[PDB]
Order: structure tokens, then C-alpha cells, then sequence
């Protein structure tokens, strides 16, 4: 069956800007459609027959193309813009549609404002102890978070997870969330999280000591 | 001649109230004949089926009052035909033809009662053969009737009169108004000089025609097939291809009709009792395969739904074509009076499906329903092999009413008629003028 | 509006089965072919099967034999699809669409909202939710950052609102993390210096898989 | 005769392969040239309204930006007419009727761009016509043009590609195949002698043309209605009482048709200046009337389903048809390229309609539906006026698909051109072709 | 092709009360549908009818909104809203299809019916008594079984016996009113042999209340 | 309004004659139609068009008339044709309908078939008391049936109720409930019912003793 990669995987462009995915094809296709997924809507069908626009899809979008390579275009990018763009053929049987292009917005730089969390008494009581630890509102994605108990590399229990590019301010956010049982968490006194970031060499450390 | 032109284009369409006045009767007539003529075929195929149920467990007896009811009913259709009208033979559209070129007569004191009583025995019997050949020779001396009673004088009126009675007659066999002008515009009317058939009278007959079929026969259609699916652009080229297929079946088809009026000519010579049994035993086979393969046999508007909705094996759909080939033309070749036209429209239904059949394996990227290739295929047959697809269009439209399909219609037909130009063949209504006309002089 | 609304997705054992169902509304839902179109967490779009107005022909994608059963209830404006013998692989957003055309290269015209299935061993088990305050020596600046810590539930998912989501400007909640069959996430909201203690905050969390609703009120701590 | 005769059937249906290639290769350009016609219409209509968004305000100031779009491009299509190729006024199908008698001059060369960007400017500016007669007259001259270009010869390939031409553009120009072949039939062939026009060879022309529309306008179209209710038999005689009022009112609307063409005359007396400074005043009333009440302005397929569905009342069908009888002559009359055959169609929507409302509260026993009779006047002017009633049926047909009124709209049909023929009425198309052969020898 | 209304039962004097009429089988739209009424004993009598889009609706000689005709072709739904309710009202409720031959139109295909009591009482559930004979057991061939349904209100009830499976061998005895109640019977009978051998239970329905009641006829001992 | 109105308000008839009934209005009526209404059930649609008869409808019925004499015949009337015939017309707004002409059938005679019930165990414990006899099939309707308590007569508490002409067999049926309190039932013993009918001088009576 008919393979379509849609090629840039991941993307960022300014706002009022020209961005230009690509659907490719292992064997020869007619006419592909395209659609629009915003993340928790259903896909929108965008663009079909290679090139038409559905009723509502504003302008500064177009596509063409032919035989085993198509694309897909924004003259001006916009906010609203950011999303997947699924191609997706039916000249051939059965239909296939491509692996995704994820359309994120480029912003300024911004560096995180961390915060760094003790363990509740209520968690406690219950025999745990999470240390969470809030980086919150930066760009570029890529970062490192590192912790440090009595000031030493841990990295064990350590589990972090990163949103999605943010609606508002179209940065990011990173949890990290250090889940040692209270046996152990009562052991050392001094609990550090350290962000690395591309918008200084020096970290934002931010800890507590239990005292 | 500027000036003869500018006198007659402000003379244009001003037919004589006289004309206008007859069509209506002529239309109401040929009405009412048509009414009873398909009333009755159908009081003998069902007292006919009644009398398989006084026999229905001696199974040997059973095809015997299946074959004897037919054979009588088809003998005493032949013989009303050599004893007392000739011309009632086969379809009747030749000689309708015929008589607007003034080269055979109407003699409708002869013919009316011979084509009537002739047809409810062929057709009643369960024959393969239509009510259109016979409503509409039957129409067309109702026109002639009217015309010598009044004795009404002219060219136009022995024309439009003739014309009107034979168009209000296929309209009212096939509940199609439409076609019925259509089929004289396109088929009937003389197509190498001018005319002067008053076309706004044909209406007024077909109108009256139309109106008394309603009065009996609503709330039922001949044919409800329903809505079908729509036919997208890219499946177009595949509706040609079709056509293509009927383009050079419609040639060999007529010269089987023609060959076979030969090869069954060689039976009887003209012996008016070898042929008067030959109808018998033609008969009797039908009123048989009626009761023990219903789909080989009668006029075949039965199957045409079945067919469409895919309810038939492609094995099933291809034992339907081969067997309703060879009881047609041992039907219609043979002489027996009844049309072709409608066991035309079930051989291309029947033909169609099992192309739509292939067409949906082959390509379900096009999300195809079978039953549009169908609809596409019926009005085909009548494309390439008597060329006037623009009836038959019309005609299926105005039957199966699915006109979203009006494109592949049209395509699938052109492609029928070029095709069939294109290798060789005749126009089947008028290649049995000409045998005919051939006939009526080569004696000397 | 012309909606397409599924449901019947959620918690299923491996081997078992599952009936999801497509409720139309909104246009003829005759005269459409309808289509099912699954999207595993973290993949593409994939393609389970069509169905045709009269249920004369049943298309389903390169998979198994009565792994999958597509029929339509036009009776009833309602498309389903059941699934059989379930692996993780089955694990994925179901998304129901109505199909159309255009030069005749079918496309995939509206979509519907969709639902999830989730196919684990694994038991449902409610959250427990712990409040994250900054710790005694804050180092209070303008804006202070909160949070709840929603640990331990199955399946997914959690909601997360703060006072009635009033406070919807400057939250986000974290992707969960699955671990040891278990799911854990955070929340967060930054409000100012002026509001906090000074009014309350509080973290609303709703798991429905197990009937609970929780509110957990954010404390200073020491 | 026999032996004639004989000889002639065994070789008929025969079109030389010549003709058929050549016929597939008009519709191919006419249905593009008609595509292109109408996306430009459109566009300009698009103008006039979006221009009308930047001066929503100043409503004096917005009556008359709406006055001078209209009336600016309703100049250029007077002046484009007049200075380079006078045979593209009006509707140009008379002239069409005229070139197959070879009573008339096919200069494909100048009506082309004449009655294209002439067509253009009356169309676009949201004048009373339609595309039809431009479309129709565009198309034979495209399938003349090719007769030229391959130095085909004949009668028969002079009047086939001529013909092909004719039909594949009222195709295009309604989606109507059908009622494409049946104009040729009816109403467009040499009408008092057999002529070789070769059916099979329109047929061709009209697909490929038709081909052309659907694939630059598939999934939409042009009067959608629904579908209403059947007709009962004891209905049937409401439908003759209608086509006896189209009857006897076809003629009297031919008789203003002709009488103000000769009026419109009287004000510039031929002169390209006074006339074309007419008729931007006549265009440019057909672009203020499009906004202060558009059911008086344009080609009217828009009001036919607002009409059909019931939606006027008794005073506003009154108001509108009286007011489109009025814009209507003032658009063909001054000789503006573009066609009367659809602005007639909303004329006649609109008289059933009336006649429908009227009805309903007559007879609840018949249980009525208005929509109906709108369905059966559509086509009755076409009937009672242009008398090409089997044209006119079809053409109604094919664009509204309700196949269970053809029994009532055969009998207004007829109800019409007979009580038209009665009344001493006259084929339109006929009188002008009349009135402009008589001048050609005066 | 099915006609199911609903919705009768008792009203308030002066009151009002919404019927509806639920259609199956066939295209609902492209249709009038229309009101037929039988008061109790009476012959028929036309109410109104409506034509598929909503937009044509016609009444008997009627005061202001005494009568209310709606369809909802999206639910396949007609519906009926009488006010100001007095006797005259208490009647059988028809639902019609119409249709026409000629095109003088007729009621095609007709409902079952719902019933309006228009009334001051009480919308009382039956209580039902079974009736096997007395421990005598004077066999014949067959024997008679009853039950007897007592005490209920508005009316109508519904007896079966053994879910239709005994159709033959059933009477029903029309109700009987008395202090504003009604009381009827049924009688079934069976061959000895089909009993005790084998269940026999009747199955009375009160749709006023939604009450079914499924007594079993024990013999006595 | 046109008022209809036909002509016997009901009639009796032997399987095997030929039944007329007729429809007559106050003006003129042309194509009306006739329903079929069994007891029970609802309206048939059974001829329309004046003569045209519903699908599935014996061709022993047939419709004629014209102006405002009207006429529905039954050509050998057959058993189960036992109904309310109603007419209809409609072309004149409001239709109106016929006021019903009552088919009643003539048949053999035929004896009733008595059954006696005592009170219900169920029936005691809320303080009733419903003696209950069927007549069952019994042919003319004329029966006439006596409650005896104890040798002597009683006619207070008595209630009657007959039953519609059976649609096949042509009979009647009828049952008498008898209602007394709890206590008044107590002090008695033996019940009776007494059934009279035209097909047996000697009434049959059945009759239980509450020992
Ligand atoms: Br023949
Ligand atoms: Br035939
Ligand atoms: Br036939
Ligand atoms: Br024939
Ligand atoms: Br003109
Ligand atoms: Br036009
Ligand atoms: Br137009
Ligand atoms: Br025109």
C-alpha cells in the first residue's frame, strides 16, 4: 500500500511568515487531501484534490503538486495556524494518510521560572514523598533539568513531562517530580533542582532545606 | 431567397385548429386502446398462472398446461396475423415508418383488430416480446381511423395524425410522454426531406394519451428502482468503456435478428400452417421457461429492479443474457406480432449490472454502486442497435427517474451509437424497411 | 451543525471486546458511506474500514479476519464498530467520519470528536490529590506559583480546575506519567502576591472513572 | 421513390468521422469559454459588493458607488458592442437562426471578445440578462472558428459545427444537456427545410461541453427547490387555466419586447454616444435597484427559490414581477449583450407562485402546495414567447429534478403556446430575425 | 408501516394535555398527517390535519387554540394540544395518514388510538383477582379460566392470556363504571389437559398508571 | 359543513344474502370513501374512489352512487364482515364523515355455556366479595340470567355485561359479577346464577356451596 512521510516532522515560524510542508509518495498518487488537527478537536478536512480550499479555510493557504510529491502552503503564517497537518490519498486503495507535521509558532527566547516544591504532610502521612519542581514559561523547548539531594546528582524517581506549546504565550512548561518513599526523604536535609537552559550558561537553581 | 424567408419565419407554428382539435381525440383513443391492451396481456398471464395451480403436484402435467396454454395463445396470435393483416407482423414501427415516406399503407379496419386480438395472444402467452411495437402500430392507425372518418385532406394531417397516434402510443406503453415526442422527432418521422408533422399536435395527443393511462394505472410505476448513488468525475471513462462494449454488440445483435428471420423462414416458406405451428412450439417454450427459469422468459420488466439492486450472481446475470439473447430473437425474428423495445431494455440492464459488477472489484477507490452501470446500460442496447439514443435516454429517464446519473447516460450512449456506426451496422427499424421495401418490387 | 458524536470507549481487559457507536446528527445519514479512523497516542491518522449506505459492502483495512465488524443502524442514525481480541495495539482515539468526494478522490469530509480505549490489565483506582505550596522560606516575589499533585489513578483522565476555573488565566496542567500501572500529573496556577494567602485557592480535581470529585485548598505551609 | 428510398436507409446515420472529431474538439471550447464567462460575472458582482463594504455608510454616497460600478461597466459593453461588432447586441441567438438559413455573417474574430468582455460588463454590473444568449451566440462562433482554422468543407460541416456549437453553449450555460439538443431541434435549425445537421455530432459537442462545466462547478447548482408534493388528476385542470393566462400574456409581452427596441431607438437615434450614455443609465439603475431591492435587479435565479418555497407574499410577488417586467425590457431592449430566456424563468416563477397562493385558498381540499404551479409557470414564457415549449420543459426539468409535475408542466406548456398561436403571437426569436432581415433590404 | 399514539389518560376540567403519535415504516415527511375522534359509543370525527413542512394547518369549526396540531419530522412525531378541555373531549384519539386516489383525499392508514377521559377523579391502578373454578372439579373436555380486574381508572386496561399464546378461547367483558370506577373480566378456556398442567397466567395492563399486572390462575385446594 | 348520512342505522343479515347499505349527504359529494371499523380495532380503509376497493379487500364488496346517493353492497355477505361501516367525503372542505351503519350477522342458535366462580382468596383479604358467572357463546343476545343466594332471589349488587358479535362464530357472550361485602358473603352458603336462554325451556343453572 501507498506510503505518504510528510516531511518536516516537527516546524516553527514567526507570524506573518511563508511555511511549506510536503506529502511524499512511494508509488504515484492523484490528488491528496489534507487535514487541519488542533490538539482534543476533531481533524478538519482542509484542503482536497490537491489543491481546494474547503468553505471557511482562509486564503493564505494552498497546495499543489503531482505524481509522487505534494505540499502544502501558508502565504503569512498566523497563531491560529499552528497545528498537524495530516495529508491523506485515496487514488489508490486502500487510502493512507502521513505520519503528521506539526506546525508550532517561533517566539523570543524566555528562561524559566522555577519552582521547587516540599512534600506535603498529607503525602507524608500516607508513607510518600514527591518533590515537584515547576520550569515554567520558556523557548526554545530543549532544556535539562538536574537534582540534587544534599548537593548530589540524583537521578533516580526523577520523571519529568513537558507541556505543549502554550496557547497564551505560546512558550512551555516542564514538571519534574522526584518520588523517594519518606524513609529515604527524612535521610538528607538540603533538596535542589537545576534548570539548564540555551538563555544562560549560569542555572536557575532553586532548592529548600527542610532545616 | 432572403425574402420567401422573412414571409415564412413570420408564419411560423400556426397549426390548424382543426389538427389541434383532432390530436386530442386521437390521443384520447389510442389511450384507451393501450389501457386495454395491457389490461388484457395481463388477465391471460394470470388465468394462465391460475391453471398451474389446479396441476401443481403432478409436476409432468405441469409443464404440459405450462407449454399448451402458451402454444394456443401464440398460434392464434400468428394466424390472426397471416389470415387477415401481414403487416401486424414483428414490431410494427417499420411499417408506421414506412407509411410517413407513403410507401406501405394503414389499413387499420384490418390491422387494429389483427394487431390487438394478435398481441394479447403473444404477449399474454408470456413471450419475450413489448407492448411498444404493438401500442404504437395500434396508435398509429387510430390516427389513420380518425383521419379517413373525418376525411380530413393534407399532407400535415395524414402526417401529424399518423405522427400523434404513433407517439401517444409509445407514451402511453411506457408511462414516458417525453419519449414518445422524443421518438418521433429522433426516429419515426421521414429522415431525408422535410416534414410538415406539426409538432405543437403530437403534444396535444400525447397529452390526452398520457392522461388516460394515469386514470388507470397510478400509485405503481413499471419501474421503481429508487435513488441511486451519484457518479463521480473520475468515473466517467468507465461509462465509455460500457458503451464501447454495446458499440459492437448492437451490429452482430441486428444481423442475428435478420439472419434469423432467414434461418426461421426456412421452416415454413411461407406455408401458412408450418408457421402457424412453429408459433405454437415458439410459444409453448416460453409459457415453459416461464414456469422453470421466469428470468429467460415474458417481456423482462420483471428483472430489470431485481437486476439493478445487485440481488443476481454474476454467474446468474451472465445465464440471463445468453439465454434472453435466444429466446428474443426466437420470439421477435420469428414474426409473432409484439416489439423488441422492451426485452432491449432488460438484456441492457442485465448487461450493465454485470459490468458494474466487475467495475466495483476492480476499483473500489470509486465507492461504485453496481445498479448505476445498470441504468447506464439499459437505454444502450437501444443506442446500438436501433440509434436513437436520445430516446432512449430519455426514455430511461423518464422510467427509472435517477437523473444525477444524466451524464454517464448520455456518455454511455454515444458511446453505444458511435461504436456501433463505427463498425459496420444499420439502423435496425430502418434495415427492415429496406428488406421489405427490397421485397416489394424484387417480385418483379 | 452537522455532529458526529462516538462513545464507548474506555477500560478493556486484553481479549476482551468492545462496541463503539457513531450517533449522526445533523444531515441524512443515509445516503453517506461512514468510516471509522483510529489515532494511537503519540502516531498518525490509520484507516479501520467504510460502510455503504445499504450495508452491501464492508471495506476494512489489512487486519486479521473478525477482528473488526463495521454496521450502521440508519434506522436509528448510529454507526458501529466492534472490536475483537484486543491487544495494546487497540489502544487508541476512535474517530467516526462521513465520507464524500470531489473530482471522485474520496476524502474524509466531517469528522467527529472521538473516544478513547484503553486496553490494560490494569484496575481502576482513584487519585489521591496532595497540595504543592512553596515552602516556609519563600522567597516571596510579585507572583507566587501553586500547585496539586495528582498521583496514583487509572485510567486516564483527570480534570483539573482551579476555584470553579475562575482562575483559568496562567494554569497549566502537565501530561500524566504512567508508572508501575499507575498515572501521577501536577497542576499549577500563578496568581499574585496580593491574592494569596489573602484569598483562597483551591484545586479542583474530578476523576470519573472512579466517582470522584475532590476539592484540595492550598495552605501556606509552617 | 422505392429505389431511392431503399438506397438511402440501408446508408443513413453516416457522419463522417471528420465531423464527429471536430465536434468534441467545439464543446471542449465552448464550455471553458462559458466557465470563464461566468466565474468573470461573478467576480465583478463580487466587486460591486465588496466595494459597496468600504462606503456602508454613507448611504447617498453607497446608492451611487453601486450607480457608477454598474453604470461604468454597463458603458464599456454598449461601446465594445457598438464600435467593433454591432451583431453581438442583444441576445445574438436570432443571429444564430439567421447564420444556419446562410442569411447572415458568422465573424467569430470580432463577436468573441465583442460579446465575451461586452457580456462581461452588462452580466457584471447586475443587469436583467442572462448568459444564455451570450453563451449560445459565443459557441457557434467558436464552432465556426474551427471550421476556419481546419478548412473543413460542407454545408453539413458549416452547419453541424455551427449547431454544436450552439447547443454545448446553452448546455454549459444551464447545465442542461438535454435541453441543449432539444434547442437545436426545436427551436435553431432551418425551421421551413431539412438541413444535414448531424444529431450525433451535437450529442458530442453537448457531453464535452457539459463535461467541462462539471468539472469547474460540480456539487452545486443553480435553482435547487427540493422536492414538493405530487400532483392528483383532479388537479390537472388548474394547471390549463395557468398556461391560458401565459397564453395570452406571451404575446402581449413579444409585443413590448419588439415595441421598446424601436423606442429605446427613438432616444440615440443609432448614435454610439447617446447610446451608450443610455444604456450606463440603464445599467447603472440595474445596479442601485440590486441593493435597495435585488428581487427587481439581476438575472433573477435567486428569487426563484425564495418564490417556489412559498416565502413571498401575494403583494411582494405582485411588486416583483411588475418591476421585473419593466427591468427586463429596459435590459434587451436597449440591445446590452445578454440573453431575455432567464430573466423570463424568474418571470414565470414568479406568476406561479401567484397563481399557486391563490389557488391554496381555493381548494384545501386539493392540498395544495404553491411551489407547484411556480414549477409549472417556470418554463410557461419560454413557451408562450420564445414557443420552444419542448426546449422549455426539458430546460426546467433538468434544473429542478421534480419529474412528478411533468404531467402539469406539459399542460401549462401547451396551455400556453397554444392560447399564444390564438391570440396572434409570434417565435421571438423569429420576430427578430424578421425585423432584422427586413431592414437588410430596406 | 406503523401509527403509535400516545398520551391519553385523564385531565382536569378546563385543562389541557398534549397527545403524540409516534410513525414507522414509512418516509414521515412527504405526508399529511391529521386528527380523527371517537367519542365513546359514537362515529368518527375529523380534527385537523397538517401538511409535511409545517407550513399549511387546518382545523374543524374551532375556537382560538381549542385544538394545536405540530409535527416534528426530525422525531417522525405528530402532536396534538387540546386546552380549555370539557366532555366533549372524552373520546378516542385517531392518528391518520392521508392520501388521495383521484385526489379526493382519504385516511389512509389509521392509528390505534389513545384515550382522553376528561374527568375530576382519581387515576387509579386495577387490582387483579385470579378465577379458577371452585374445588369442584366437574370436568368436560374443557375448562374455564377467568380473572377479574377491579377498581381501576381512567380507562382503558388490556387483558391477555399467556402473552397472546391463548388467542382462541378469550372474551374480555367490556367495563362496567360504578362509583367512579371501573371493574371488568376475562374469560379463558382451555382443554383439562392444557391445565393444571401447564402455566396459565393473565396479563392485565393499565397504561393510565403504566401498571402491568401478570396473575397466574392457581387452582384452589 | 356537508352532513352525511346513511341510511339503516343498523341492520341484521344472513351469510349468503347480498347487504346494501347507503350513504346520502345534504349537498353534493362525487368520490367518497368507505372505512371498515371491527369492534376493537381501528378504522380500515376498505373502499376508496367511490368503487375502488383497498388492497386485500374480498371482491364481495363493491362502492357505487354519484350526486348524494351513495351505496356499499355486499354480494353474499360473509360472517366476519360484522361491522360499523362509516363513510367519507372530501370534496368539500372540512371532509366529513357518515354516522355508521352497523352490520349485525343472523346465525343457528346456540346455548350458553355457564361458569360459576367463587370469590378469590385475594379477593376476601381487602373486604369484597365478587361472585362472577360467564355466559359464554350463546346465540341470539336475548339471555337473561338470576342470581340465587341461599334459595332465595337477589338483584341488589348485580352488573351485566355482554360482549360485541364475535367476528367468526357469530355469538355472544356475557358475564354477571355479583358484589357484596365481606361479612354479607360470610353469612351465606350456596350460590347460584341462573341462565335462560331460547335453547332450553328448563334454565341452566350452576351453582357452589361455600363449605
Ligand atoms: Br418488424
Ligand atoms: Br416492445
Ligand atoms: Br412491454
Ligand atoms: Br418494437
Ligand atoms: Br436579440
Ligand atoms: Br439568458
Ligand atoms: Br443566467
Ligand atoms: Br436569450
Amino acid at each position: 500500500d501507498i506510503v505518504l512521510t510528510q516531511s518536516p516532522a516537527i516546524m516553527s515560524a514567526a507570524p506573518g511568515d511563508k511555511v511549506t510542508m510536503t506529502c511524499s509518495a512511494s508509488s504515484s498518487v492523484s490528488y491528496i487531501h489534507w487535514y487541519q488537527q488542533k490538539s482534543g478537536t476533531s481533524p478538519k478536512r482542509w484542503i482536497y484534490d490537491t489543491s481546494k480550499l474547503t468553505s471557511g479555510v482562509p486564503v493564505r493557504f494552498s497546495g499543489s503538486g503531482s505524481g509522487t510529491s505534494y505540499s502544502l502552503t501558508i502565504n503569512t503564517m498566523e497563531a491560529e495556524d499552528a497545528a498537524t497537518y495530516y495529508c491523506q490519498q485515496w487514488s489508490s486503495h486502500p487510502q493512507t494518510f502521513g505520519g503528521g507535521t506539526k506546525l508550532e509558532i517561533l517566539r523570543a527566547d524566555a528562561a524559566p521560572t522555577v519552582s521547587i516544591f516540599p512534600p506535603s504532610s498529607e503525602q507524608l502521612t500516607s508513607g510518600g514523598a514527591s518533590v515537584v519542581c515547576f520550569l515554567n514559561n520558556f523557548y526554545p523547548k530543549d532544556i535539562n533539568v538536574k537534582w540534587k539531594i544534599d548537593g548530589s546528582e540524583r537521578q533516580n524517581g526523577v520523571l519529568n513531562s513537558w507541556t505543549d506549546q502554550d496557547s497564551k504565550d505560546s512558550t512551555y512548561s516542564m514538571s519534574s517530580t522526584l518520588t523517594l518513599t519518606k524513609d529515604e526523604y527524612e535521610r538528607h536535609n538540603s533538596y535542589t533542582c537545576e534548570a539548564t537552559h540555551k538563555t544562560s550558561t549560569s542555572p536557575i537553581v532553586k532548592s529548600f532545606n527542610r532545616a | 431567397r432572403r425574402r420567401q424567408l422573412i414571409r415564412q419565419l413570420l408564419e411560423r407554428d400556426k397549426t390548424p385548429l382543426a389538427i389541434l382539435f383532432m390530436a386530442a381525440v386521437v390521443g384520447t383513443l389510442v389511450g384507451l386502446a393501450a389501457v386495454a391492451f395491457d389490461k388484457g396481456v395481463a388477465w391471460l398471464q394470470n388465468q394462465r398462472m391460475g391453471a398451474l395451480v389446479h396441476t401443481a403436484d403432478n409436476y409432468p402435467l405441469l409443464l404440459t398446461v405450462a407449454f399448451l396454454c402458451s402454444a394456443v395463445l401464440a398460434m392464434f396470435g400468428y394466424f390472426l396475423v397471416r389470415k387477415y393483416a401481414p403487416e401486424a407482423g414483428g414490431s410494427g414501427i417499420p411499417e408506421i415508418e414506412g407509411a410517413l415516406e407513403d410507401q406501405r399503407p394503414v389499413r387499420w379496419w384490418r390491422v387494429l383488430p389483427v394487431k390487438f386480438f394478435g398481441g394479447l395472444g403473444t404477449l399474454g402467452g408470456g413471450m419475450v416480446l413489448g407492448r411498444n411495437g404493438p401500442t404504437v402500430q395500434i396508435g398509429g392507425n387510430i390516427g389513420r381511423m380518425v383521419l379517413d372518418i373525418f376525411r380530413l385532406k393534407g399532407d400535415e394531417a395524414r402526417h401529424t395524425l399518423l405522427a400523434t397516434g404513433a407517439a401517444a402510443g409509445l407514451a402511453a406503453a411506457f408511462n414516458a410522454p417525453l419519449a414518445g415526442i422524443l421518438f418521433i422527432i429522433e426516429e419515426m418521422r421521414p429522415q431525408f426531406r422535410y416534414t410538415l408533422i406539426s409538432i405543437k399536435a403530437v403534444f396535444i395527443g400525447v397529452i390526452m394519451s398520457t392522461i388516460m393511462y394515469r386514470i388507470f394505472n397510478h400509485e405503481v410505476a413499471l419501474i421503481d428502482v429508487g435513488k441511486l448513488s451519484d457518479a463521480p468525475l473520475n468515473t466517467l471513462w468507465l461509462y465509455l468503456i460500457l458503451g464501447i462494449i454495446f458499440g459492437i454488440f448492437g451490429p452482430i445483435f441486428n444481423k442475428w435478428v435478420l439472419g434469423m428471420q432467414d434461418l426461421l423462414h426456412r421452416v415454413h416458406g411461407g406455408n401458412i400452417t408450418k408457421w402457424v405451428l412453429m408459433g405454437g412450439a415458439i410459444g409453448g417454450l416460453c409459457g415453459l421457461l416461464g414456469f422453470v427459469a421466469p428470468a429467460t422468459s415474458g417481456g423482462g420488466f420483471n428483472l430489470i429492479p431485481i437486476a439493478t439492486a445487485g440481488n443476481f450472481s454474476m454467474g446468474m446475470l451472465v445465464f440471463i443474457f445468453v439465454a434472453r439473447v435466444i429466446t428474443t430473437l426466437l420470439c421477435f425474428s420469428s414474426g409473432a406480432p409484439g416489439g423488441i423495445f422492451a426485452p432491449m431494455l432488460a438484456l441492457g440492464t442485465v448487461l450493465g449490472t454485470a459490468f458494474g459488477m466487475v467495475a466495483v472489484e476492480l476499483f473500489p477507490q470509486y465507492h461504485l454502486e453496481a445498479g448505476t452501470f445498470a441504468i447506464a446500460g439499459m437505454g444502450a442496447l437501444l443506442a446500438a442497435s436501433i440509434r436513437a439514443p436520445l430516446t432512449g435516454i430519455i426514455l430511461v429517464l423518464e422510467m427509472t427517474d435517477n437523473y444525477q446519473l444524466i451524464l454517464p447516460m448520455i456518455i454511455t450512449g454515444l458511446g453505444a451509437t458511435l461504436l456501433a456506426q463505427f463498425t459496420g451496422g444499420k439502423p435496425l427499424y430502418s434495415a427492415i424497411l429496406a428488406r421489405t421495401l427490397a421485397k416489394q418490387e424484387a417480385e418483379q | 451543525e452537522v455532529r458526529l458524536l462516538e462513545s464507548g470507549g474506555g477500560l478493556v481487559q486484553p481479549g476482551g471486546s468492545l462496541k463503539l457507536s457513531c450517533a449522526a446528527s445533523g444531515f441524512d445519514y443515509s445516503r453517506y458511506w461512514m468510516s471509522w479512523v483510529r489515532q494511537a497516542p503519540g502516531k498518525g491518522l490509520k484507516w479501520i474500514g467504510e460502510i455503504n449506505p445499504v450495508s452491501s459492502t464492508i471495506n476494512y483495512t489489512p487486519s486479521l479476519k473478525d477482528k473488526f465488524i463495521i454496521s450502521r443502524d440508519n434506522a436509528k442514525d448510529t454507526l458501529y464498530l466492534q472490536i475483537s481480541k484486543v491487544r495494546s495495539e487497540d489502544t487508541a482515539l476512535y474517530y467516526c467520519a462521513r465520507l464524500y468526494y470531489g473530482y471522485g478522490y474520496w476524502y474524509f469530509d466531517v469528522w467527529g470528536a472521538g473516544t478513547t480505549v484503553t486496553v490494560s490489565s490494569a484496575k481502576t483506582t482513584p487519585p489521591s490529590v496532595y497540595p504543592l505550596a512553596p515552602g516556609s522560606a519563600a522567597a516571596a516575589a510579585s507572583m507566587v506559583t501553586l500547585g496539586c499533585l495528582v498521583k496514583g489513578y487509572f485510567p486516564e483522565p483527570v480534570t483539573v480546575t482551579w476555584n470553579s476555573g475562575s482562575l483559568a488565566a496562567g494554569v497549566h496542567t502537565f501530561p500524566a506519567v504512567l508508572q508501575a500501572a499507575l498515572y501521577t500529573l501536577s497542576s499549577s496556577v500563578t496568581v499574585p502576591s496580593s491574592s494569596w494567602p489573602s484569598e483562597t485557592v483551591t484545586c479542583n480535581v474530578a476523576h470519573p472513572a472512579s466517582s470522584t470529585k475532590v476539592d484540595k485548598k492550598i495552605v501556606p505551609r509552617a
